[PDB]
DNA sequence: TCAGCGAGA
RNA sequence: AUCGAGAGG
DNA sequence: TCTCGCTGACCTCTCGAT
């Protein structure tokens, strides 16, 4: 009777509505509540706001026969990652909403928005403990993803201490002595000096001696009044330059950073909430405000609209002139209109930075402007640079309807009016921004194939014992080092002895972690790559150890036994893109190589033809540039185009004319296969290249210290050019195309596969501004590479080729070593995240993941069994989890009796 | 008809024929779809029931019949009757009106949905469907659309579009003859303006009609271009011609990116109509066309002088000219009350008028909610200081001033009706009487003898409104907690054959008198014109209002069509105030929103020099992160106005004569750099005047239409007439410490206004209650008082932590472990608490769904 | 610039600079018209009732020379009015009264003029009426039908 | 809807 | 309970 | 090698009708 057809007996069992994902690995809980959040500036970190409402009914059961010595679990509603859920110790407080602290709202994402946030009470003595020890937003002070904190001033406290910090020329009280920062607070509270007074204040400071003792140092420093005063919450062991600078949102994340490595945890919490008391407290002195003069159009903006009007008409030369097709056109008209956008950006900017010239004692300077936009945007409270000359500048160029963009340009800002046109032109990226996070985040939500294909890692032992691990170089693409070598090695156990510039001298012996006095010592040397121990190669069967996962970035320290480093491997990869695409309407929808220093022109694999004229024109199709200097060879790299011709100018070509974010991480992720890589097979040295009358011109690889030879067909239409590419590595590119992951595994190995997959999803990663450790990636591609085929088994069980567990035929393999016998040779697979998670040997995970008919008519017919061994199979029948707390009591278990 | 005409055009026009070789040789497109009213849906369903009615009198009809065949016995209404009601009331188009405000009203009137029957599915929709599109300029609004999954599919109409005979939608353009715009008006389709270039709004013209400028901006095709004077077809009728109803109430909307204005569009719709309508200090003129036509503000529908005026009714003596030959000449405006709306709030309507005032056709004589003197007054006007204050307004947190809840200018009304039924039984265990079962003394004298609760009695959680006992265990109808408010009204319902109480006769019979008295003293007013003109048919006039009145009464005492098993229905209505606390939702007209989280003293609050505080502080960094600089520049424009406000207050306040007072309104009136408005106070009287400084003695209301509003000088004009410095900002002193502030912080008056999202309404907490039957877990509701879900992403975090037992806990003790949940309570409340998990009842419930599809699972001991 | 009244008691500052040539229109024309067209006498059967009528009426036998006919259709005053229908829960709505007529011919004798007619009138159903304000009142409740986007009838050519 | 996936042709 | 229509995050 | 089904695409609240 209904228009909806009936619910059968499988759809109750499957899908996101059934028995598994709606019942099993989410539950409706008692003893929860929920209201809205405001903002309590009062509070402290292990603090909250809970209403006397719901702590009469919430704690009922114990008010029956507490606040205080039980601690709330405050949870907001997306819980990308392990810190949207925290424990904090509630204060009764008057009145219906929830009192959140300032600093956990970037780690809840949580904002005073009419947001709401649920409450949950942890009942027995064990959930109490747990909360206290792990889940306390006290012991959260670092993120997961990477060791950068997690808790951050922002806003109000970041224009504070930007406000605090700031100098100004010839202000009140300039140039005075003080005898410390009590007296430089006592002139700013009686008026008689200005907070950016330039003064000279006598600063004891105290720095950690050899053995940890805190000695004292006094000095005359020149200084501000602010600066002075703020110094007065810096606790003992930190040096006076921290403070000694206009602090913005990223210094004062690189001191409450140095606060934590120096000093420990309780330190830095009182640091923070001191941080955050005196910039709520300055930030309302000092009574900043924005108006509409505030906004500043420069004049050089009504110019250079003209001259990019001009420069497209003369582009489109009346259609008459050629080469008006739609792909030229288009692509010279944005590239046109996006020079003049950001000319006019930094136009604007030009004209904010310095628009205050201020008279000296007899002089007029010229210093930073004390703008009300330009303070909120180099302190970096709140504000992007692009919604700044969106404001003052230009809105430039909008989404189309399409992916593309619009050819035509708003040519106007937010202070000024726009015209119809131009706000009928802007809702097309009004659209595409709400689009994003209303229909996009289902892309992102990627994340449940990570938590499920890698929820099984637990670490299990200390260290395996092995040896191998992985290269570790900067990335220098962008013409800086992006990632430098201590970001990469920070933190992780090395492999080999890293040795000194030279011979016999090693600066960091093997099976060390990286800590930052071991990479500062690294960094002492000119130059320095270590082999780095990894997860992707370890030795450990049925999961991973410390050792070669590195360290808790969470806890700074080693990581311990028991810890699900799967999950947040994969919470830590799929929170930036859901994110990122939430936050996609904040911005509202909008040829060459130069070297730092100049020199001569070096190259690495680089096949050119010479030109008519003495240019040198480039052929090969995957080509790097990097110059050399009058001292050494420049740090960069750089790509050249296949049609390339070569602050020195030494590369020249066309973009245009040739003579995705999230999707790309999936495909990455899923181990999809391009069509064109075609490399070669096994290293011989020898390229037959006999004349073949088949169209598909075949070619036969024979080695030279090999009696059996390789043959291979190579489509003449498919791969139009052929090299010769002998006994490089078996691996070697013979066909210029994107390779392919399964194709670089199976040939090169597992570690440049691994290296592979981590710069691909990192490239992506970083373009977006996203900070992730590589040691999640590198969880994940270790679940992507758990299966093996076992080709010419021998004396081991397997028959023929078959997939097969490869901790089970590994441990096969030193078994029958064990007993002399040969042994199953093996060649690893490379599994996408989804066929890698319904692979699984349990088949309640895989039912409950996906496949849901499928995973269990093949169990019933198969007739399989499920130890239950993991995570989920664990939440689902409701016992301990084999990790963290349970971890003992699982080991146990399995040890029997 | 449209249907063959769209075949014919698109072949330039067997049929299946002439198909295949055109296709042999964009659906977005406004051509392409039209527009399904509501007439022409219940014409269809019309269709659906007549046609079952055919098929039923072809089936009776087919036996054959000589002249026993009529046209009764053939058909019957069953069918029809029952298609039309499914239609109205179940239909997916058939939808709950939004009733918060005028606008909200307007909004869902002038709704377009792209779903429905026959229609598009918001699941399987793209993105081309969701996306603007050219020929949505002046049709559809591109700012307001609905920031969940029904983006772009629903669609609100513009201010000046129309439907044509064929449904396709139109717009209004300037027809533009050899290069002179001329007044005559064409209606244009999309597939009709395509072909023709059309003028923009925003082009300068001179006195004779012609463009000013040599080149003028256009349109052609889907794309703007410049063209001549001598090309241009037609022009923009208005600025306004785009944006809808909701989005053209913005002011200064060009000067915030359309993200910020959607939001604004959207939340003026959830504002909640306050105690005392305040009119916008700055608005776009917009606000009189929204109060009158959403038809709760009582409009004179003839011009006559007032004759009685009440708070309850409203007497028109209508004028000679517009009285009927047969027409008594009074026309009566009954007030509606303090009755629910739809979203629980008033309604309310109070009179405008005064007795003798003359009243012309379409004079307002009434306000309703959130209409202050026939304007749409949708929040409170609020003096904004923009400046960080301690962390209380740290994340687009909002810290209101002590006087603002003082003065309850954000106290809103909100209205809560209660049923209670009583059934038919058997053996009579249910009792409706007065008189019940263990109940206590207070409680009963509470209710009447009728035992039904005393209008405009005080009555708090737990306590019984309606009596009543089932067996006998008291089935009595009382507040479900926490909820307290007044009984404002209370309605009984009995059938014609229902029996009646005598008790229940007494109060229905009182209610009845009340009205049958509201009713003869209506027709008696009327009455008595008439009477009167008789004393200068008097037995026909005096049977004539007999009639009348039995008719009424008749009208009044008729049974109501109650639902079989049902006697009696009674229906308590509550009356509540709210008053804003921590954790309401405030928010303005330009995107901007926030929670209030601290009620400030008057003194800690920020003040000027002559000591006034501000009534609210923002944070300033929430607005430069935005795009909505219109905040800023309506918060400047405000200040401009309450100035000059402030001004015809001071020369009221010391008596003045009308001169000066004429004087400087005029030249307020005058300023700005070119104005179409020319307001001439010479006309006027002198009562006239002083009621008109009267009403602006609280600030001179401004009107800045969209994509045509004040300019920056024209608002540091109006400024500089109030004697205010034109930079927007004035020197500000902390309350607490009486120390100036370093910078001068920007300071005028922004529209605030309150939604509809009270913490009151949100704030839950539940310690253990109903569970469901199906699987033993806690419901999933605040009705249903319910836990809160915890899903699979919060056992990914808990996983992440370690946290083993916790997580445990939550799985098996918080739910689904029966008998763990049985000793957790005990352990609880005895003070030594330790718990046993078991199978949680979810995972046998599963197993049995699988071993009913044919597979043996089962539990394998070792 | 104010004229009307209730304007005249406070006049908004108007800082519009394009003169308005075209007035605002009925912000609720559409429900108006629209119900207005289901509703209203349609001297041919193109819109409305009217319309519905034409299509179904002529329900006979296969063959059998007695079809069922109608002259026109009148909509009664409702019983209640809005305020009521509110008040006691009940849908706003107004009997149909349509007049059928019912047309008998010979047996068997097609070229012989019809034996009989048949007319008379006969309640059809309750039609909810839309009040002034464009909405419905259905059960008690005030409803709002809104308007749908369908794409029109006719033949496209889309890949 | 829109993809991607292997397995029949 | 389910479905439809909305809304907030 | 290429069609061809089969698979996939967080939390909270309000209302009425079945
Ligand atoms: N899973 C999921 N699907 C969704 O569709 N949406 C989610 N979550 N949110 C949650 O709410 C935050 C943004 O809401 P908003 O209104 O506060 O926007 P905003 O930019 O952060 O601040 P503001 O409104 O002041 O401009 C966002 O992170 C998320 O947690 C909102 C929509
Ligand atoms: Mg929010
Ligand atoms: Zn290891």
């Amino acid at each position: 009777s209904n228009k909806r057809p009936l619910k059968s007996l499988a759809d109750m069992i499957k899908g996101k509505q059934g028995r598994f994902r709606q019942n099993l690995l989410g539950k409706r809980v008692d003893y929860s509540g929920r209201s809205v959040i405001t903002v309590g500036p009062y509070l402290r970190l292990h603090q909250c706001g809970l209403p006397k409402k719901m702590a009469l009914e919430l704690f009922k059961p114990f008010i029956y026969g507490v606040i205080r010595e039980h601690p709330v679990l405050l949870n907001r509603a997306p819980t990308l990652h392990r810190l949207g859920i925290q424990a904090f110790e509630p204060v009764l407080i008057e009145g219906k909403a929830i009192q959140l602290h300032p600093l956990v709202c970037a780690a809840y994402n949580a904002d005073f928005d009419g947001d709401q946030m649920a409450v949950h009470v942890p009942l027995t003595l064990e959930a109490q403990l747990e909360a206290r020890a792990l889940m306390m937003s006290t012991n959260n002070i670092l993120s997961p993803a990477n060791g950068e904190p997690i808790i951050v001033p922002s806003q109000d406290v970041v224009l504070g201490l930007y406000y605090m910090t700031r100098d100004c020329v010839n202000a009140k009280g300039e140039g005075m002595v003080l005898t410390g920062p009590k007296e430089a607070e006592r002139l700013y509270r009686s008026g008689l000096a200005s907070l950016h007074a330039r003064v000279k204040v006598r600063i004891t400071e105290y720095e950690k001696d050899a053995n940890g003792e805190l000695v004292a140092k006094t000095s005359l420093k020149d200084t501000t009044v602010g600066r002075a005063i703020l110094w007065m919450i810096v606790p003992k062991g930190l040096p006076y330059s921290i403070v000694n600078q206009a602090l913005g949102k990223k210094a004062i994340s690189k001191m409450l950073n140095t606060c934590y490595r120096i000093l420990g945890l309780k330190p830095t919490v009182i640091f923070a909430d001191q941080i955050m008391y005196t910039g709520f407290a300055y930030a309302a002195r000092s009574g900043a405000s924005v108006g509409i003069d505030d906004m500043v159009i420069p004049e050089k903006k009504h110019e250079i609209i003209s001259e990019a009007e001009a420069e497209v008409a003369e582009i489109q030369e009346q259609f008459q002139s050629g080469l008006v097709t739609a792909g030229e056109r288009y692509n010279k008209v944005i590239d046109i209109w996006a020079a003049a956008n950001d000319r006019v950006s930094k136009a604007m900017m030009d004209n904010l930075q310095t628009e205050t010239v201020i008279n000296r004692d007899g002089q007029e300077e010229k210093q930073v402007s004390f703008n009300s936009i330009y303070m909120m945007a180099d302190s970096g409270a709140r504000g992007s640079a692009a919604q700044i000359r969106q404001l003052a500048g230009m809105r430039g160029l909008m989404a189309k309807p399409d992916g593309s963009i619009i050819e035509t340009p708003i040519t106007a800002n937010f202070r000024e009016g726009l015209n119809v046109l131009q706000y009928f032109i802007s809702t097309h990226g009004a659209r595409k921004g709400l689009a994003d996070t209303a229909l996009k985040t289902a892309n992102s939500g990627l994340t449940r194939r990570l938590v499920d294909v890698a929820q099984d890692l637990v670490v299990t032992e200390d260290d395996c014992g092995t040896h191998e691990g992985i290269m570790m170089t900067p990335v220098i693409e962008g013409g800086d080092v992006k990632e430098p070598l201590r970001d990469r090695v920070l933190g992780r156990v090395t492999a080999e002895d890293v040795l000194k510039p030279g011979t016999a001298d090693i600066l960091v012996p093997r099976n060390t972690l990286l800590h930052e006095q071991w990479c500062d010592l690294l960094e002492e040397n000119s130059v320095d790559a270590v082999k780095v121990r990894s997860v992707v190669s370890c030795d450990t069967d049925f999961g991973v150890c410390a050792h070669c996962y590195g360290r808790d970035l969470a806890r700074g320290h080693i990581i311990n036994k028991g810890e699900a480093i799967g999950v947040i491997a994969a919470q830590s990869i799929g929170e930036p893109g859901t994110q990122l695409t939430m936050r996609t309407f904040h911005i509202g929808g909008a040829s060459s190589i130069q070297v730092k220093n100049k020199g001569s022109i070096k190259l690495s694999n680089v096949k050119s033809v010479v030109n008519s004229s003495g240019k040198l024109v480039i052929t090969s199709r995957n080509t790097e540039l990097k110059l050399i200097d009058e001292f050494g060879r420049t740090k960069e790299s750089y790509k050249v185009p296949y049609g390339a011709v070569l602050g020195e100018t030494v590369a020249n070509w066309d973009p245009h004319t040739m003579p995705g974010g999230l999707p790309r991480v999936a495909d990455l992720f899923e181990a999809r296969r391009p069509k064109e890589p075609a490399i070669l097979a096994e290293i011989s040295g020898i390229v037959s290249f006999g004349k073949e009358t088949k169209g598909k011109r075949r070619l036969v690889i024979t080695p030279v210290d090999g009696s059996d030879p390789y043959e291979e067909m190579i489509p003449k239409w498919r791969q139009l050019n052929v090299f010769e590419g002998e006994r490089v590595e078996r691996g070697d590119v013979i066909s210029d195309g994107p390779e392919a992951p399964h194709d670089i595994l199976r040939l090169r190995g597992v570690h440049a596969v691994t290296r592979y997959i981590v710069n691909e999803v990192q490239d992506v990663y970083r373009l977006q501004g996203v900070k992730i450790n590589d040691k999640h990636i590198e969880v994940i591609v270790r679940q992507m590479l758990r299966k093996a085929t076992i080709v010419n088994a021998g004396s081991s069980d397997f028959l023929e080729g078959e997939q097969v567990e490869y901790s089970r035929v590994k441990i096969a393999n030193r078994e029958l070593e064990a007993n002399g016998k040969v042994g199953a040779t093996y060649s690893r697979d490379l599994l996408g995240i989804t066929k890698a998670s319904l692979a699984t040997e349990s088949f309640i995970s895989a039912a409950s993941f996906q496949e849901t008919t499928r995973v269990l008519t093949e169990a019933a017919v198969a007739g399989k069994r499920d130890e239950l061994r993991g995570l989920k199979e664990n939440v689902i029948v409701g016992r301990l989890i084999p990790a963290g707390t349970g971890y003992a009591y699982h080991q146990d278990r399995m040890r029997r009796r | 008809a449209v249907g063959r005409m769209k075949f014919n055009r698109s072949l330039l026009r067997d049929d299946i024929i002439d198909v295949m070789k055109k296709l042999i040789d964009d659906i977005d497109h406004l051509g392409n779809r039209r527009i399904r009213s509501v007439g022409e849906m219940a014409e269809n369903q019309f269709r659906v029931g007549l046609v079952r009615v055919e098929r039923a009198v072809k089936e009776r009809l087919s036996l054959g019949d000589l002249d026993t065949l009529m046209p009764q016995d053939m058909i019957n209404a069953k069918p029809i009757s029952a298609a039309v009601k499914e239609f109205f009331g179940s239909s997916q188009l058939s939808q709950f009106m939004d009733q918060n405000n005028p606008l909200s009203e307007i909004t869902h009137k002038r709704r377009i949905s792209a779903l429905g029957p026959g229609g598009l599915t918001r699941e399987r929709a793209g993105f081309e469907v969701r996306d603007v599109h050219p020929t949505h300029y002046g049709r559809v609004c591109p700012i307001e659309t609905p920031e969940g999954p029904n983006i772009g599919l629903i669609n609100s109409l513009s201010v000046y579009a129309q439907t044509n005979e064929y449904g396709f939608l139109e717009t209004p353009y300037r027809k533009v003859t050899d290069g002179v715009v001329t007044d005559e008006i064409h209606y244009l389709s999309a597939i009709e303006e395509g072909n023709y270039v059309i003028a923009q709004a925003n082009s300068n013209l001179d006195e004779e009609g012609h463009f000013v400028e040599d080149l003028v901006t256009c349109r052609s095709k889907g794309e703007s271009s410049l063209f001549s004077r001598d090309q241009v077809d037609y022009m923009d009728v208005s600025t306004q011609q785009v944006v809808s109803v909701g989005a053209s109430l913005i002011p200064f909307l060009e000067h915030d990116d359309a993200n910020r204005a959607l939001m604004g569009a959207n939340m003026q719709r959830q504002a909640v109509p306050t105690l005392r309508a305040d009119k916008p200090l700055v608005g776009t003129g917009m606000e009189r066309a929204v109060a009158v036509d959403s038809g709760v503000t009582a409009v004179a529908k003839r011009g006559g002088v007032v004759q009685y005026v009440d708070a309850s009714r409203i007497v028109i003596k209508v004028n000679e000219d517009e009285m009927y030959p047969g027409e008594a000449g009074i026309d009566i405006y009954n007030l509606t009350k303090y009755t629910r709306s739809n979203q629980n709030t008033c309604i309310n309507q109070m009179p405008c008028v005064s007795l003798g005032e003359p009243v012309e056709r379409g004079d307002v004589l009434a306000d309703g909610p959130s209409t202050d003197l026939g304007e749409l007054a949708l929040g409170q006007n609020m003096r904004v200081a923009f400046m960080p204050w301690n962390g209380y307004n740290f994340e687009d947190s909002i810290l209101v001033s002590e006087r603002v809840v003082q003065e309850d200018r954000f106290t809103t009304i909100h209205i809560q009706e209660l049923a209670c039924v009583s059934r038919d039984t058997k053996l009579g265990p249910e009792e409706i009487t007065a008189d019940i079962p263990n109940v206590g003394e207070a409680a009963l004298s509470k209710l009447d003898e009728s035992g039904i609760v005393y209008i405009g009695a005080e009555v708090t959680g737990g306590d019984i409104l309606v009596g009543k006992v089932t067996p006998v265990k008291d089935s009595s109808l009382r507040v479900p907690n926490g909820v307290s408010g007044t009984v404002i009204d209370v309605q009984v319902f009995t059938r014609d054959g229902v029996e009646k109480d005598k008790r229940a006769l007494e109060i229905e019979e009182m209610q009845l008198k009340q009205a049958k008295k509201d009713l003869s003293e209506e027709l008696q007013i009327l009455e008595a014109g008439l009477f009167s003109r008789i004393r200068a048919q008097y037995d026909e006039l005096k049977h004539e209002f007999e009639k009348k009145l039995e008719a009424k009464r008749r009208k009044i005492t008729q049974g109501d069509d109650l639902a079989p098993g049902v006697l009696k229905i009674v229906k308590v209505y509550l009356a509540v105030k709210r008053r804003i606390q921590p954790g309401d939702k405030m928010a303005g007209r330009h995107g901007n929103k926030g929670v209030i989280s601290k009620i400030n003293p008057i003194e800690d609050m920020p003040y000027d020099e002559n000591g006034t505080p501000v009534d609210i502080v923002l944070n300033p960094l929430g607005v430069p992160s935005r795009m909505n600089i219109g905040q800023i520049l309506e918060t400047h424009l405000g200040m401009a106005a309450k100035g000059i406000g402030d001004k015809i207050n001071a020369m009221l306040k010391q008596q003045q004569e009308v001169a000066k007072l004429r004087e400087f309104i005029q030249r307020a009136y005058d300023l700005g750099a070119d104005v179409r408005q020319k307001v001439d106070l010479s006309t006027f009287s002198d009562e006239e005047v002083m009621r008109l400084a009267e009403n602006l003695r609280k600030g001179m209301p401004i009107a800045t239409p969209v994509f045509d509003g004040a300019k920056e000088a024209e608002i540091k004009e109006l400024l500089k007439l109030g004697d205010l410095p034109t930079s927007g900002q004035i020197r500000l002193y902390d309350g607490r410490t009486g120390e100036q502030f370093e910078r001068p912080v920007t300071v005028g008056y922004m529209y605030m206004l309150k939604l509809n999202h009270l913490v009151d309404d949100k704030m839950h907490a539940r310690s253990t209650g109903s569970y469901s039957l199906v699987t033993q877990q806690p419901l999933g509701g605040k009705a249903q008082f319910g836990g809160q879900r915890f899903g699979e992403m919060e056992v990914w975090a808990l996983e992440a932590y370690g946290a083993a037992y916790t997580l445990q806990e939550m799985l098996t003790v918080k739910s689904d472990d029966v008998n763990g949940r049985t000793k957790m309570y005990k352990n609880i409340v005895d003070g030594n608490h330790q718990m046993e998990p078991g199978m949680p009842e979810s995972f046998n419930v599963l197993l049995k769904e699988i071993r009913s599809l044919g597979i043996n699972i089962e539990l394998e001991d070792e | 610039m104010v004229y009307s009244y209730t304007e005249k008691k406070r006049i908004r500052k108007d800082f519009g600079k394009r003169p308005q040539v075209l007035d605002v229109p009925y912000l609720l024309s559409i429900q108006l018209d629209s119900f207005q067209k289901f509703i209203e006498q349609d001297p041919e059967g193109q819109y409305g009732l009217e319309a519905a009528f034409r299509s179904v009426f002529p329900i006979q036998s296969y063959s059998g020379n007695s079809e069922l006919q109608y002259v026109s259709y009148r909509l009664g005053e409702p019983v209640f009015d809005v305020q009521e229908c509110q008040i006691r829960g009940v849908t706003y709505s107004a009997p149909l009264r349509v007049k059928l007529r019912l047309v008998i011919y010979e047996r068997e004798a097609p070229e012989g003029t019809v034996k009989d007619i048949k007319e008379q009138e006969v309640y059809m159903g309750e039609i909810p009426l839309m009040t002034d304000n464009g909405t419905f009142v259905i059960n008690g409740t005030e409803r709002v039908i809104v308007s749908q986007l369908h794409r029109s009838p006719g033949v496209f050519f889309d890949s």
